[PDB]
Protein backbone atom coordinates (compact mmCIF):
# COMPACT_ATOMS: atom_id res chain seq x y z
CA UNK A 1 0.00 0.00 0.00
CA UNK A 2 2.06 3.14 -1.29
CA UNK A 3 1.56 6.96 -1.70
CA UNK A 4 3.35 9.66 -2.69
CA UNK A 5 2.99 13.83 -2.29
CA UNK A 6 4.19 16.49 -4.53
CA UNK A 7 3.88 20.11 -4.66
CA UNK A 8 2.03 21.51 -8.19
CA UNK A 9 0.02 24.33 -9.21
CA UNK A 10 -3.08 24.83 -11.35
CA UNK A 11 -3.57 27.46 -14.11
CA UNK A 12 -6.77 27.87 -13.22
CA UNK A 13 -5.54 29.79 -9.77
CA UNK A 14 -1.54 30.58 -11.39
CA UNK A 15 -0.67 31.89 -7.62
CA UNK A 16 -1.11 29.72 -5.68
CA UNK A 17 0.66 26.08 -4.85
CA UNK A 18 -1.57 23.12 -4.67
CA UNK A 19 -0.22 19.49 -3.15
CA UNK A 20 -1.48 16.31 -4.96
CA UNK A 21 -1.69 13.36 -3.01
CA UNK A 22 -1.61 9.42 -4.85
CA UNK A 23 -1.73 6.22 -2.51
CA UNK A 24 -1.85 3.01 -4.48
CA UNK A 25 -1.57 -0.78 -3.93
CA UNK A 26 1.47 -2.23 -4.58
CA UNK A 27 1.56 -0.60 -8.13
CA UNK A 28 0.58 2.85 -9.66
CA UNK A 29 -0.65 0.10 -12.25
CA UNK A 30 -3.09 -1.52 -9.58
CA UNK A 31 -5.00 1.58 -9.46
CA UNK A 32 -4.70 4.40 -6.58
CA UNK A 33 -6.44 7.01 -4.62
CA UNK A 34 -5.50 10.30 -5.87
CA UNK A 35 -5.80 13.34 -3.46
CA UNK A 36 -5.57 16.69 -3.88
CA UNK A 37 -5.91 19.95 -1.61
CA UNK A 38 -5.23 23.44 -1.62
CA UNK A 39 -4.56 23.04 2.09
CA UNK A 40 -8.59 23.77 2.98
CA UNK A 41 -11.12 21.77 1.54
CA UNK A 42 -10.48 17.91 0.57
CA UNK A 43 -10.36 16.36 -3.22
CA UNK A 44 -10.37 13.02 -3.86
CA UNK A 45 -10.42 10.11 -6.61
CA UNK A 46 -10.60 6.33 -7.36
CA UNK A 47 -9.16 4.93 -10.73
CA UNK A 48 -8.38 1.33 -10.21
CA UNK A 49 -7.10 -1.54 -12.62
CA UNK A 50 -9.63 -1.45 -15.56
CA UNK A 51 -9.90 1.99 -16.17
CA UNK A 52 -6.18 2.57 -15.44
CA UNK A 53 -5.07 0.26 -18.34
CA UNK A 54 -8.19 1.59 -20.50
CA UNK A 55 -6.57 4.92 -20.72
CA UNK A 56 -3.67 3.72 -22.55
CA UNK A 57 -6.18 2.21 -25.04
CA UNK A 58 -8.18 5.35 -24.94
CA UNK A 59 -5.18 7.08 -26.47
CA UNK A 60 -4.59 3.98 -28.15
CA UNK A 61 -0.48 4.03 -27.05
CA UNK A 62 2.13 1.73 -25.39
CA UNK A 63 0.91 1.60 -21.02
CA UNK A 64 4.66 2.00 -20.54
CA UNK A 65 5.63 5.25 -21.57
CA UNK A 66 2.44 6.52 -21.08
CA UNK A 67 2.88 5.78 -17.09
CA UNK A 68 6.28 7.03 -17.37
CA UNK A 69 4.89 10.44 -18.29
CA UNK A 70 2.07 10.11 -15.75
CA UNK A 71 4.54 9.70 -13.02
CA UNK A 72 7.06 12.13 -14.87
CA UNK A 73 4.07 14.65 -14.54
CA UNK A 74 2.15 13.62 -11.35
CA UNK A 75 4.83 12.18 -8.99
CA UNK A 76 7.30 15.25 -9.75
CA UNK A 77 6.14 20.46 -19.80
CA UNK A 78 3.13 19.58 -17.37
CA UNK A 79 0.30 21.63 -17.33
CA UNK A 80 -2.72 21.22 -14.31
CA UNK A 81 -6.23 22.11 -14.18
CA UNK A 82 -9.16 21.51 -12.09
CA UNK A 83 -12.16 22.95 -11.49
CA UNK A 84 -13.81 22.57 -8.03
CA UNK A 85 -17.96 22.56 -8.71
CA UNK A 86 -17.36 19.60 -11.78
CA UNK A 87 -14.29 18.34 -9.88
CA UNK A 88 -12.83 18.16 -13.16
CA UNK A 89 -9.17 17.73 -13.33
CA UNK A 90 -7.17 17.10 -16.28
CA UNK A 91 -3.41 17.41 -17.66
CA UNK A 92 -1.30 17.72 -20.82
CA UNK A 93 2.05 16.91 -22.27
CA UNK A 94 3.05 20.02 -23.59
CA UNK A 95 5.89 20.26 -26.41
CA UNK A 96 7.28 22.91 -28.36
CA UNK A 97 4.98 24.69 -30.22
CA UNK A 98 2.46 21.42 -29.89
CA UNK A 99 0.43 19.94 -27.63
CA UNK A 100 -1.69 16.75 -26.86
CA UNK A 101 -3.72 15.52 -24.38
CA UNK A 102 -1.96 13.30 -21.90
CA UNK A 103 -4.77 12.46 -19.02
CA UNK A 104 -8.08 13.66 -16.97
CA UNK A 105 -9.80 12.55 -13.87
CA UNK A 106 -13.39 13.28 -12.94
CA UNK A 107 -12.15 13.30 -8.81
CA UNK A 108 -15.29 13.42 -5.85
CA UNK A 109 -14.68 15.88 -3.36
CA UNK A 110 -14.43 14.62 0.51
CA UNK A 111 -15.46 16.39 3.58
CA UNK A 112 -12.63 16.48 5.54
CA UNK A 113 -9.64 18.77 4.74
CA UNK A 114 -7.67 18.49 8.05
CA UNK A 115 -7.34 14.99 8.75
CA UNK A 116 -6.11 14.39 5.04
CA UNK A 117 -3.27 17.13 6.31
CA UNK A 118 -2.97 15.57 9.07
CA UNK A 119 -2.14 12.16 7.91
CA UNK A 120 0.11 13.63 5.20
CA UNK A 121 2.78 15.15 7.75
CA UNK A 122 2.37 12.56 10.01
CA UNK A 123 3.42 10.64 7.20
CA UNK A 124 6.18 12.77 6.17
CA UNK A 125 7.68 13.20 9.77
CA UNK A 126 7.90 9.44 9.81
CA UNK A 127 9.24 9.01 6.87
CA UNK A 128 12.08 11.21 7.23
CA UNK A 129 12.59 9.44 10.49
CA UNK A 130 12.78 5.89 9.11
CA UNK A 131 15.58 7.59 6.56
CA UNK A 132 17.55 8.98 8.94
CA UNK A 133 17.94 5.70 10.78
CA UNK A 134 18.80 3.57 7.77
CA UNK A 135 21.55 6.15 6.99
CA UNK A 136 23.06 5.54 10.59
CA UNK A 137 22.95 1.91 10.04
CA UNK A 138 24.36 1.83 6.35
CA UNK A 139 27.23 4.35 7.65
CA UNK A 140 28.03 2.11 10.26
CA UNK A 141 28.21 -0.78 7.85
CA UNK A 142 30.15 0.61 5.17
CA UNK A 143 32.97 2.31 8.15
CA UNK A 144 32.80 -1.63 9.12
CA UNK A 145 33.55 -2.50 5.49
CA UNK A 146 36.42 -0.07 5.34
CA UNK A 147 38.44 -0.62 8.21
CA UNK A 148 38.73 -4.07 7.22
CA UNK A 149 39.26 -3.85 3.70
CA UNK A 150 42.66 -1.52 5.53
CA UNK A 151 43.53 -4.18 7.52
CA UNK A 152 43.10 -6.58 4.60
CA UNK A 153 45.81 -4.61 3.03
CA UNK A 154 48.15 -4.11 5.68
CA UNK A 155 47.99 -8.00 6.43
CA UNK A 156 48.61 -8.01 2.98
CA UNK A 157 51.72 -5.92 2.79
CA UNK A 158 53.39 -7.96 5.94
CA UNK A 159 52.74 -10.92 3.55
CA UNK A 160 54.38 -9.52 0.34
CA UNK A 161 57.25 -8.22 2.75
CA UNK A 162 57.97 -11.93 4.14
CA UNK A 163 57.75 -13.04 0.89
CA UNK A 164 60.58 -10.22 -0.23
CA UNK A 165 63.01 -11.47 2.70
CA UNK A 166 62.48 -15.17 1.05
CA UNK A 167 62.92 -14.17 -2.03
CA UNK A 168 66.31 -12.53 -1.40
CA UNK A 169 67.27 -14.84 1.41
CA UNK A 170 68.00 -17.50 -1.74
CA UNK A 171 68.91 -15.89 -4.34
CA UNK A 172 71.11 -12.65 -5.13
CA UNK A 173 73.75 -13.46 -3.10
CA UNK A 174 72.62 -17.32 -1.56
CA UNK A 175 73.09 -18.63 -4.84
CA UNK A 176 77.63 -17.86 -3.97
CA UNK A 177 76.90 -21.28 -2.72
CA UNK A 178 76.85 -22.02 -6.17
CA UNK A 179 79.91 -19.81 -7.43
CA UNK A 180 81.72 -22.21 -4.31
CA UNK A 181 81.40 -25.15 -6.38
CA UNK A 182 82.22 -23.04 -9.87
CA UNK A 183 85.17 -21.91 -8.03
CA UNK A 184 85.61 -25.84 -7.15
CA UNK A 185 85.34 -26.74 -10.91
CA UNK A 186 87.68 -23.95 -11.94
CA UNK A 187 90.57 -24.97 -9.03
CA UNK A 188 90.35 -28.31 -9.84
CA UNK A 189 90.41 -27.48 -13.61
CA UNK A 190 93.55 -25.29 -13.45
CA UNK A 191 95.35 -27.51 -11.47
CA UNK A 192 94.27 -30.10 -13.73
CA UNK A 193 96.36 -27.93 -16.80
CA UNK A 194 99.30 -27.45 -14.53
CA UNK A 195 99.33 -31.01 -13.35
CA UNK B 1 65.24 -29.20 4.97
CA UNK B 2 68.69 -28.22 5.72
CA UNK B 3 69.42 -24.95 3.84
CA UNK B 4 66.40 -23.98 6.03
CA UNK B 5 68.18 -22.70 9.62
CA UNK B 6 71.63 -22.78 7.71
CA UNK B 7 70.74 -19.24 5.91
CA UNK B 8 69.91 -18.19 8.74
CA UNK B 9 73.17 -18.93 10.28
CA UNK B 10 75.24 -16.89 7.68
CA UNK B 11 77.33 -14.04 9.64
CA UNK B 12 75.69 -11.02 7.89
CA UNK B 13 74.10 -12.59 4.32
CA UNK B 14 74.32 -9.20 2.79
CA UNK B 15 78.13 -10.18 1.91
CA UNK B 16 79.56 -8.91 -1.37
CA UNK B 17 78.72 -6.04 -4.24
CA UNK B 18 75.28 -5.67 -1.97
CA UNK B 19 74.80 -1.93 -3.31
CA UNK B 20 75.52 -1.22 -6.86
CA UNK B 21 72.03 -3.57 -7.99
CA UNK B 22 69.85 -2.53 -10.92
CA UNK B 23 71.85 -4.16 -13.69
CA UNK B 24 73.11 -6.85 -11.55
CA UNK B 25 69.31 -8.42 -11.09
CA UNK B 26 68.27 -8.60 -14.34
CA UNK B 27 71.33 -10.43 -15.29
CA UNK B 28 70.47 -12.35 -12.49
CA UNK B 29 66.97 -12.95 -13.38
CA UNK B 30 68.12 -13.04 -17.19
CA UNK B 31 71.17 -15.63 -16.37
CA UNK B 32 68.98 -17.93 -14.26
CA UNK B 33 65.66 -17.34 -15.62
CA UNK B 34 64.08 -16.33 -12.93
CA UNK B 35 61.89 -15.03 -15.52
CA UNK B 36 60.22 -18.49 -16.11
CA UNK B 37 57.87 -18.49 -13.11
CA UNK B 38 54.19 -17.44 -13.01
CA UNK B 39 55.26 -14.63 -10.95
CA UNK B 40 57.08 -12.76 -12.92
CA UNK B 41 54.92 -13.43 -16.17
CA UNK B 42 54.47 -9.39 -16.15
CA UNK B 43 58.69 -8.54 -16.05
CA UNK B 44 59.24 -7.71 -19.67
CA UNK B 45 55.71 -4.92 -19.45
CA UNK B 46 55.74 -1.17 -18.37
CA UNK B 47 52.24 -0.13 -17.09
CA UNK B 48 51.23 3.18 -16.26
CA UNK B 49 48.34 3.05 -13.72
CA UNK B 50 45.50 5.58 -14.36
CA UNK B 51 45.59 6.19 -9.89
CA UNK B 52 46.05 10.43 -11.34
CA UNK B 53 43.25 12.74 -11.78
CA UNK B 54 45.45 14.58 -14.03
CA UNK B 55 48.04 12.57 -16.26
CA UNK B 56 51.67 12.48 -15.12
CA UNK B 57 50.51 14.95 -11.95
CA UNK B 58 51.64 12.62 -9.55
CA UNK B 59 49.45 14.68 -6.55
CA UNK B 60 46.40 13.96 -8.63
CA UNK B 61 46.64 10.32 -6.97
CA UNK B 62 43.18 8.85 -6.32
CA UNK B 63 44.38 6.66 -3.57
CA UNK B 64 41.96 4.00 -1.70
CA UNK B 65 40.95 2.49 -4.98
CA UNK B 66 40.96 -1.07 -5.84
CA UNK B 67 43.90 0.20 -8.37
CA UNK B 68 46.25 0.11 -5.88
CA UNK B 69 46.25 -3.94 -5.16
CA UNK B 70 46.68 -4.32 -8.51
CA UNK B 71 49.48 -2.10 -8.27
CA UNK B 72 50.77 -4.72 -5.78
CA UNK B 73 49.95 -7.73 -8.15
CA UNK B 74 51.66 -6.28 -10.79
CA UNK B 75 55.21 -5.73 -9.25
CA UNK B 76 54.46 -8.82 -7.68
CA UNK B 77 54.07 -10.80 -10.72
CA UNK B 78 57.57 -8.47 -12.31
CA UNK B 79 55.47 -5.82 -14.02
CA UNK B 80 57.80 -2.72 -13.37
CA UNK B 81 55.16 0.25 -12.68
CA UNK B 82 56.09 3.83 -13.31
CA UNK B 83 54.24 6.82 -12.37
CA UNK B 84 54.73 8.59 -15.37
CA UNK B 85 53.41 8.15 -18.87
CA UNK B 86 56.81 8.76 -20.75
CA UNK B 87 58.08 7.39 -24.23
CA UNK B 88 58.76 4.24 -22.53
CA UNK B 89 55.50 2.90 -21.51
CA UNK B 90 54.26 -0.02 -23.07
CA UNK B 91 50.60 -1.06 -21.22
CA UNK B 92 48.09 1.52 -19.63
CA UNK B 93 45.31 0.45 -17.59
CA UNK B 94 41.80 1.71 -16.52
CA UNK B 95 39.70 1.04 -13.97
CA UNK B 96 35.80 2.04 -13.21
CA UNK B 97 36.81 6.27 -14.71
CA UNK B 98 36.89 6.63 -18.23
CA UNK B 99 37.17 10.61 -17.87
CA UNK B 100 40.71 9.76 -19.49
CA UNK B 101 40.26 7.63 -21.93
CA UNK B 102 40.29 10.11 -24.54
CA UNK B 103 43.13 12.05 -23.39
CA UNK B 104 45.69 8.76 -23.94
CA UNK B 105 44.36 7.69 -27.05
CA UNK B 106 45.22 11.53 -28.46
CA UNK B 107 48.41 11.30 -26.37
CA UNK B 108 49.09 7.88 -27.85
CA UNK B 109 49.66 9.42 -31.25
CA UNK B 110 52.44 11.34 -30.42
CA UNK B 111 54.63 8.02 -29.27
CA UNK B 112 56.80 6.15 -31.08
CA UNK B 113 56.93 3.21 -29.82
CA UNK B 114 52.96 3.15 -28.75
CA UNK B 115 51.23 1.84 -25.74
CA UNK B 116 48.09 -0.67 -25.30
CA UNK B 117 45.13 0.49 -23.12
CA UNK B 118 43.42 -2.08 -21.13
CA UNK B 119 41.14 -2.86 -18.63
CA UNK B 120 41.73 -4.32 -15.09
CA UNK B 121 40.34 -7.89 -15.49
CA UNK B 122 43.78 -8.78 -17.93
CA UNK B 123 46.06 -9.26 -15.56
CA UNK B 124 43.22 -10.58 -12.87
CA UNK B 125 42.50 -13.14 -15.09
CA UNK B 126 46.40 -13.38 -16.16
CA UNK B 127 47.32 -13.79 -12.51
CA UNK B 128 44.22 -16.07 -11.42
CA UNK B 129 45.04 -18.52 -13.96
CA UNK B 130 48.75 -18.81 -13.51
CA UNK B 131 49.22 -17.64 -16.80
CA UNK B 132 48.94 -14.73 -19.29
CA UNK B 133 45.88 -13.21 -20.76
CA UNK B 134 46.74 -11.84 -24.06
CA UNK B 135 45.46 -8.38 -24.17
CA UNK B 136 43.49 -7.94 -27.70
CA UNK B 137 40.32 -8.79 -25.58
CA UNK B 138 40.85 -6.40 -22.45
CA UNK B 139 41.54 -3.23 -24.79
CA UNK B 140 40.70 0.26 -23.84
CA UNK C 1 17.59 30.19 11.56
CA UNK C 2 15.97 27.28 12.81
CA UNK C 3 12.93 25.67 12.02
CA UNK C 4 11.42 23.11 14.09
CA UNK C 5 7.57 21.44 13.67
CA UNK C 6 6.10 19.09 16.56
CA UNK C 7 3.07 17.00 16.40
CA UNK C 8 1.01 17.41 19.55
CA UNK C 9 -2.03 15.82 21.00
CA UNK C 10 -4.42 18.96 23.18
CA UNK C 11 -6.02 17.74 25.61
CA UNK C 12 -8.80 19.02 24.80
CA UNK C 13 -8.58 16.95 21.89
CA UNK C 14 -7.31 13.77 22.38
CA UNK C 15 -8.60 12.47 18.68
CA UNK C 16 -6.88 15.56 17.03
CA UNK C 17 -2.89 15.23 16.51
CA UNK C 18 -2.41 19.38 16.59
CA UNK C 19 1.35 20.84 15.35
CA UNK C 20 3.65 22.63 16.93
CA UNK C 21 5.75 24.95 14.65
CA UNK C 22 8.80 26.74 16.32
CA UNK C 23 10.75 29.00 14.38
CA UNK C 24 14.03 30.50 15.71
CA UNK C 25 17.90 31.71 15.11
CA UNK C 26 20.39 28.73 17.17
CA UNK C 27 18.40 29.70 20.26
CA UNK C 28 15.26 29.66 21.87
CA UNK C 29 16.33 31.75 24.36
CA UNK C 30 16.41 35.00 22.03
CA UNK C 31 12.50 34.97 21.31
CA UNK C 32 10.55 32.80 18.97
CA UNK C 33 6.86 32.93 16.68
CA UNK C 34 4.44 29.52 17.54
CA UNK C 35 2.27 28.46 14.98
CA UNK C 36 -0.37 25.85 16.28
CA UNK C 37 -3.03 24.02 13.93
CA UNK C 38 -5.14 20.93 13.64
CA UNK C 39 -5.63 20.90 9.41
CA UNK C 40 -8.25 22.80 9.43
CA UNK C 41 -7.24 26.19 11.56
CA UNK C 42 -4.42 27.90 12.60
CA UNK C 43 -3.28 30.21 14.92
CA UNK C 44 0.32 32.09 16.04
CA UNK C 45 1.26 33.79 18.80
CA UNK C 46 4.63 35.11 20.39
CA UNK C 47 7.17 35.34 22.70
CA UNK C 48 10.72 37.74 23.44
CA UNK C 49 13.35 36.67 25.45
CA UNK C 50 12.48 38.65 28.26
CA UNK C 51 9.56 36.81 28.74
CA UNK C 52 11.86 33.69 29.20
CA UNK C 53 13.72 35.32 31.64
CA UNK C 54 10.47 36.41 33.65
CA UNK C 55 9.66 33.20 33.33
CA UNK C 56 12.94 30.90 33.87
CA UNK C 57 13.51 33.29 37.23
CA UNK C 58 9.84 33.14 38.73
CA UNK C 59 11.12 29.95 38.36
CA UNK C 60 13.83 30.52 40.32
CA UNK C 61 15.96 27.96 38.29
CA UNK C 62 19.03 29.34 36.65
CA UNK C 63 18.10 30.41 32.33
CA UNK C 64 19.40 28.10 29.77
CA UNK C 65 19.01 25.22 31.90
CA UNK C 66 14.78 25.88 31.41
CA UNK C 67 15.83 26.48 28.10
CA UNK C 68 17.19 23.33 27.69
CA UNK C 69 13.96 21.98 29.12
CA UNK C 70 12.03 24.23 26.61
CA UNK C 71 14.17 22.17 23.94
CA UNK C 72 13.17 19.02 25.47
CA UNK C 73 9.18 20.63 25.72
CA UNK C 74 8.80 22.60 22.43
CA UNK C 75 11.71 21.09 20.25
CA UNK C 76 10.85 17.66 21.01
CA UNK C 77 14.41 16.80 22.88
CA UNK C 78 11.88 15.31 25.78
CA UNK C 79 13.25 12.09 26.44
CA UNK C 80 11.49 8.60 27.64
CA UNK C 81 10.85 10.01 31.48
CA UNK C 82 9.92 12.95 29.74
CA UNK C 83 6.19 13.51 30.24
CA UNK C 84 4.92 17.25 28.91
CA UNK C 85 1.32 18.31 28.31
CA UNK C 86 -0.04 20.55 26.66
CA UNK C 87 -3.63 22.53 27.00
CA UNK C 88 -5.26 25.46 24.78
CA UNK C 89 -8.34 27.11 24.17
CA UNK C 90 -9.32 27.84 21.00
CA UNK C 91 -11.94 30.39 21.79
CA UNK C 92 -8.98 32.24 24.51
CA UNK C 93 -6.38 31.81 22.35
CA UNK C 94 -4.18 31.41 25.38
CA UNK C 95 -1.69 28.72 25.26
CA UNK C 96 0.07 26.67 28.06
CA UNK C 97 2.50 23.71 28.33
CA UNK C 98 2.69 21.63 31.45
CA UNK C 99 5.34 18.74 32.96
CA UNK C 100 4.36 15.73 34.78
CA UNK C 101 5.62 14.50 37.64
CA UNK C 102 4.45 12.96 40.60
CA UNK C 103 1.74 11.54 39.18
CA UNK C 104 0.60 15.95 39.31
CA UNK C 105 1.08 18.40 35.75
CA UNK C 106 3.42 21.23 36.76
CA UNK C 107 2.79 23.70 33.97
CA UNK C 108 6.24 25.21 32.18
CA UNK C 109 4.76 28.17 30.19
CA UNK C 110 1.85 29.77 28.85
CA UNK C 111 1.52 32.12 25.35
CA UNK C 112 -1.30 35.04 24.15
CA UNK C 113 -1.91 33.37 21.07
CA UNK C 114 -4.22 34.19 18.19
CA UNK C 115 -5.38 32.69 15.42
CA UNK C 116 -4.38 33.27 11.89
CA UNK C 117 -6.35 34.75 8.92
CA UNK C 118 -4.51 32.85 6.65
CA UNK C 119 -4.23 28.96 7.44
CA UNK C 120 -3.88 27.50 4.72
CA UNK C 121 -0.98 29.41 3.67
CA UNK C 122 0.90 28.53 6.65
CA UNK C 123 0.21 25.39 5.93
CA UNK C 124 1.25 25.02 2.28
CA UNK C 125 4.43 27.18 4.04
CA UNK C 126 5.49 24.09 6.15
CA UNK C 127 4.46 21.48 3.72
CA UNK C 128 6.59 22.48 1.47
CA UNK C 129 8.92 22.75 3.56
CA UNK C 130 8.74 19.26 5.27
CA UNK C 131 8.39 17.82 1.65
CA UNK C 132 12.00 19.60 0.69
CA UNK C 133 13.12 17.70 4.06
CA UNK C 134 12.36 14.31 3.43
CA UNK C 135 13.25 14.25 -0.13
CA UNK C 136 16.97 15.11 1.15
CA UNK C 137 17.01 12.16 3.47
CA UNK C 138 15.96 10.14 0.43
CA UNK C 139 18.58 10.48 -1.82
CA UNK C 140 21.10 10.99 0.92
CA UNK C 141 20.06 7.24 1.92
CA UNK C 142 20.36 6.67 -1.82
CA UNK C 143 24.01 7.19 -1.97
CA UNK C 144 24.70 5.84 1.19
CA UNK C 145 23.33 2.28 -0.08
CA UNK C 146 25.45 2.89 -3.39
CA UNK C 147 29.12 3.01 -1.51
CA UNK C 148 27.82 0.06 0.83
CA UNK C 149 27.54 -1.67 -2.49
CA UNK C 150 30.65 -0.63 -3.54
CA UNK C 151 32.48 -1.37 -0.38
CA UNK C 152 31.19 -4.90 -0.01
CA UNK C 153 32.26 -5.84 -3.09
CA UNK C 154 35.82 -4.50 -2.40
CA UNK C 155 36.09 -6.44 1.13
CA UNK C 156 35.50 -10.28 -0.24
CA UNK C 157 37.69 -9.76 -3.63
CA UNK C 158 40.64 -8.39 -1.12
CA UNK C 159 40.14 -11.44 1.26
CA UNK C 160 40.18 -14.04 -0.75
CA UNK C 161 43.29 -12.62 -2.79
CA UNK C 162 45.36 -12.27 0.62
CA UNK C 163 44.71 -15.90 1.16
CA UNK C 164 45.21 -16.68 -2.41
CA UNK C 165 49.10 -14.93 -1.98
CA UNK C 166 49.59 -16.83 1.52
CA UNK C 167 49.10 -20.30 -0.31
CA UNK C 168 51.33 -19.36 -3.04
CA UNK C 169 54.20 -18.16 -0.53
CA UNK C 170 53.75 -21.38 1.39
CA UNK C 171 54.22 -23.27 -2.09
CA UNK C 172 57.58 -21.27 -3.52
CA UNK C 173 60.43 -22.28 -1.33
CA UNK C 174 60.13 -26.05 -2.50
CA UNK C 175 59.92 -24.80 -5.77
CA UNK C 176 63.20 -23.01 -5.46
CA UNK C 177 65.05 -25.49 -3.46
CA UNK C 178 63.48 -28.37 -6.01
CA UNK C 179 65.40 -25.96 -8.45
CA UNK C 180 68.67 -25.59 -6.97
CA UNK C 181 69.39 -29.16 -5.93
CA UNK C 182 69.03 -30.12 -9.26
CA UNK C 183 71.71 -28.54 -10.85
CA UNK C 184 73.87 -28.82 -7.62
CA UNK C 185 73.88 -32.41 -8.28
CA UNK C 186 74.79 -32.24 -11.85
CA UNK C 187 77.83 -29.81 -10.47
CA UNK C 188 78.39 -32.62 -8.20
CA UNK C 189 79.09 -34.63 -11.03
CA UNK C 190 81.47 -32.12 -13.27
CA UNK C 191 83.11 -31.85 -9.80
CA UNK C 192 83.52 -35.42 -9.13
CA UNK C 193 84.85 -35.79 -12.44
CA UNK C 194 87.43 -33.47 -12.49
CA UNK C 195 88.43 -33.97 -8.81
CA UNK C 196 89.61 -38.25 -9.60
CA UNK C 197 91.26 -36.70 -12.94
CA UNK C 198 93.22 -34.32 -10.54
CA UNK C 199 93.81 -37.26 -7.84
CA UNK C 200 95.01 -39.95 -11.40
CA UNK C 201 97.36 -36.65 -12.30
Amino acid sequence: MERKISRIHLVSEPSITHFLQVSWEKTLESGFVITLTDGHSAWTGTVSESEISQEADDMAMEKGKYVGELRKALLSVYTFNFSKESCYFFFEKNLKDVSFRLGSFNLEKVENPAEVIRELICYCLDTIAENQAKNEHLQKENERLLRDWNDVQGRFEKCVSAKEALETDLYKRFILVLNEKKTKIRSLHNKLLNA
Amino acid sequence: NQLKEVFSGIKNSNEQTPEEMASLIADLEYRYSWDCSPLSMFRRHTVYLDSYAVINDLSTKNEGTRLAIKALELRFHGAKVVSCLAEGVSHVIIGEDHSRVADFKAFRRTFKRKFKILKESWVTDSIDKCELQEENQYLI
